[PDB]
Formats: structure tokens, C-alpha cells, sequence
């Protein structure tokens, strides 16, 4: 299964003319986050096939040098945000591997779908591109990795990630679940979850190769 | 409604404007230079996942999802605070700051009775 035939598979069931217009002027008008050319990178960098793992975010982060169409992470040159921060410091504990670069292409590379609910946002404007479309786009991308993958692991942290479950076969694909990384909610269950060494074991038992969870 | 043109001189929304008096209190709090721009992290989760367990109970927070904004760049990093708000549905929930393990709150609420409030010392 290819992304192109999903992408069309989904504007058959809706219609995407008046979120086109609207992002174009706001591209033409204001500064939107991420670069026109990196809203879909999660999707090119993770080929459909290619899906393991499927990490969910929210909205992709809103200041200058900082989203380029992966969940979580940022660009090379910029600071670390604390969630992202966590993450690596769990993966530490965890793994056993330090992290020093702040973006997560290789993570994709292995196939870690790092999917943000939403894919774009205005400069500065939390939830500025909230109820456009990009919500009923993301909840069908998440029903065909349900649909049309074996079995995959859905990492889902944080409650808004974890009402996606409705969308997801529980009875085809891991589901791990904690709390966010956030260092608001970190030591209420993230610290220790262990969630990549677990998405490996369930790998390996569906008869999967692991995540490269390291640099390399 | 119009925060930004509800006072007397120009300001931005609620949020960001008591993202500046925060950012005022905790410059002076914390003797910060502000030699770099407060980046923001912005996430919505389920408030028993955000605020102690003791605030939560059978109050409104028990269910509610918040919006949430954390503050942040490489010195208060070094100093391990994250000032932070919290919204529910365009109301004001929470002002404070994560001190290395605690919780500090310069405001808080479950949206039926106030918890504390020391805004006092913002303006």
C-alpha cells in the first residue's frame, strides 16, 4: 500500500477545496509552520510499508527554526524543548544510547511515523490551524495504519493521543500508553515507561527488526 | 473577549499578556537576563495527568483536558523552572512554574473553588 492511494482514498470521502484556499493565503499572507515543502515530511521520510512505530503529537511547534514536519522534533540548530528533552532522557534510561541532535529523521528512516494531529500552524498562534481539516485528515491516516498494516505499535502519549484508540484495531496492533512527556506530567508515569524497548519487544514478537532508537 | 481591546492601552490576549507578567515576576524572582526569547510548548492534556492528585478529586478537573503553555530556553533549563499556564475553555486555570521537582502556583482553580491566588504579586 502506497501513501498516494490513501491520500486519495481520503479526499474521495472529503473535500479538502476550501482548507486549500485557506493555506495557500496564509502561506501567501503570514509566516505558517512548518515550510510549505515539509508539511508531509513524516509521510515521505516513512513510507507506508516502511511503518513500525507510530508516535503521535499534537500541533507542530509555532516559533521561528523549530518544526519541519516531524512530531516532536526540531530543526538541527535549535534548542531543545522540554518534551523532546524527556524523551532523550528516557531513551537514555531505557536504551542505553545519549541522543545529542535534536531532530528525529532517523527515527523516521526506521519507521517511527512521527504524525502531529494537526500539520500547520501560524507563527507565534497556538491551535492557530485547529478545525480546518487537518484533524479529520490525520484521524483517517491513523484508521488506514489500522487498516492496512499487520501490526504496528501505536506509542500514544498524553490523553488527547490515547482518544485515538477508537480509531485503532486493539485486537491487530500494540498499544502503549502513558502519560505525556511533557515535563508538566513527566514524573506521573512517562520516567520509566520504557516505551521504546517495549515497542522492540513487541517487534520482535510479530516478527519485526527493532527501532534504531540511537544516533548512527 | 477582546482582552487585547478591553483596557486602556494596547496588549495581546489574556495568555499573553499574563505570559508577560509571569515573565516579569520570574525575571525578578530568579535574577534572569533574558539574554534569549522564552520559546513556548503548548499541549493539551487531561488535568489529573498535570496537577497533583490532591487538587483533582470529584472536582471538574477529574475530566477536564487543558490547555497548557510551557516556557522555556537554555537558562531557565539551567535553573530547572518552566513557568507555565493552564486554560479550559478560554477561562484561566492555573499561573505558576515547576521548581526542579515541585509544583509552584501562583494561581489555581478546579473552575468551582479557587485553590490559591496570589496574582497580588503579578501586577
Amino acid at each position: 500500500m502506497e501513501w498516494s492511494q490513501i491520500f486519495h482514498d481520503i479526499t474521495t470521502k472529503h473535500d479538502f477545496k476550501a482548507m486549500h484556499d485557506f493555506l495557500e493565503k496564509e502561506y501567501s499572507t503570514a509566516i505558517v509552520y512548518p515550510d510549505r515543502e515539509n508539511i508531509y515530511q513524516a509521510f515521505d521520510l516513512t513510507p507506508f510499508e516502511n511503518i513500525k512505530v507510530v508516535i503521535l503529537g499534537q500541533d507542530p511547534y509555532h516559533g521561528p527554526n523549530q518544526a519541519h514536519g516531524l512530531a516532536f522534533s526540531v530543526q538541527p540548530n535549535a534548542k531543545f524543548p522540554p518534551s523532546l528533552r524527556n524523551m532523550y532522557k528516557e531513551l537514555a534510561d531505557d536504551i542505553g544510547c545519549v541522543r545529542q541532535t535534536p531532530h528525529l529523521q532517523d527515527w523516521a528512516r526506521e519507521g517511527v511515523l512521527l504524525l502531529n494531529t494537526v500539520l500547520t500552524v501560524r507563527q507565534g498562534e497556538a491551535n492557530s490551524h485547529r478545525d480546518i481539516g487537518w484533524e479529520t485528515f490525520t484521524d483517517e491516516i491513523i484508521k488506514a495504519v489500522s487498516d492496512y498494516k499487520e501490526h504496528v505499535v501505536f506509542i500514544l502519549w498524553g490523553k488527547p493521543a490515547q482518544q485515538k484508540i477508537k480509531l485503532i484495531d486493539t485486537s491487530k496492533h500494540c498499544i502503549i500508553k502513558s502519560v505525556h512527556p511533557s515535563p508538566l506530567s513527566a514524573y506521573r508515569g512517562f520516567f520509566g515507561s520504557k516505551p521504546y524497548s517495549k515497542a522492540n519487544t513487541y517487534l520482535e514478537s510479530v516478527g519485526k527488526s527493532p527501532i534504531n532508537w540511537c544516533e548512527s | 473577549h477582546h482582552h487585547h481591546s478591553s483596557g486602556l492601552v494596547p496588549r495581546g490576549s489574556h495568555m499573553k499578556t499574563t505570559t508577560q507578567e509571569l515573565k516579569q515576576y520570574m525575571t525578578r524572582l530568579f535574577q534572569l537576563s533574558n539574554n534569549e526569547t522564552w520559546e513556548c510548548e503548548t499541549l493539551e492534556e487531561a488535568a489529573e495527568n498535570i496537577l497533583p492528585k490532591r487538587f483533582i478529586n470529584d472536582s471538574p478537573l477529574a475530566h477536564l483536558i487543558l490547555e497548557t503553555y510551557t516556557y522555556y530556553n537554555n537558562e531557565l533549563h539551567e535553573l530547572s523552572i518552566y513557568p507555565f499556564l493552564m486554560y479550559s475553555n478560554n477561562q484561566l486555570i492555573s499561573i505558576g512554574y515547576l521548581d526542579h521537582f515541585d509544583m509552584d502556583f501562583l494561581y489555581l482553580t478546579d473552575t468551582k473553588n479557587t485553590i490559591i491566588d496570589e496574582r497580588h504579586l503579578l501586577k
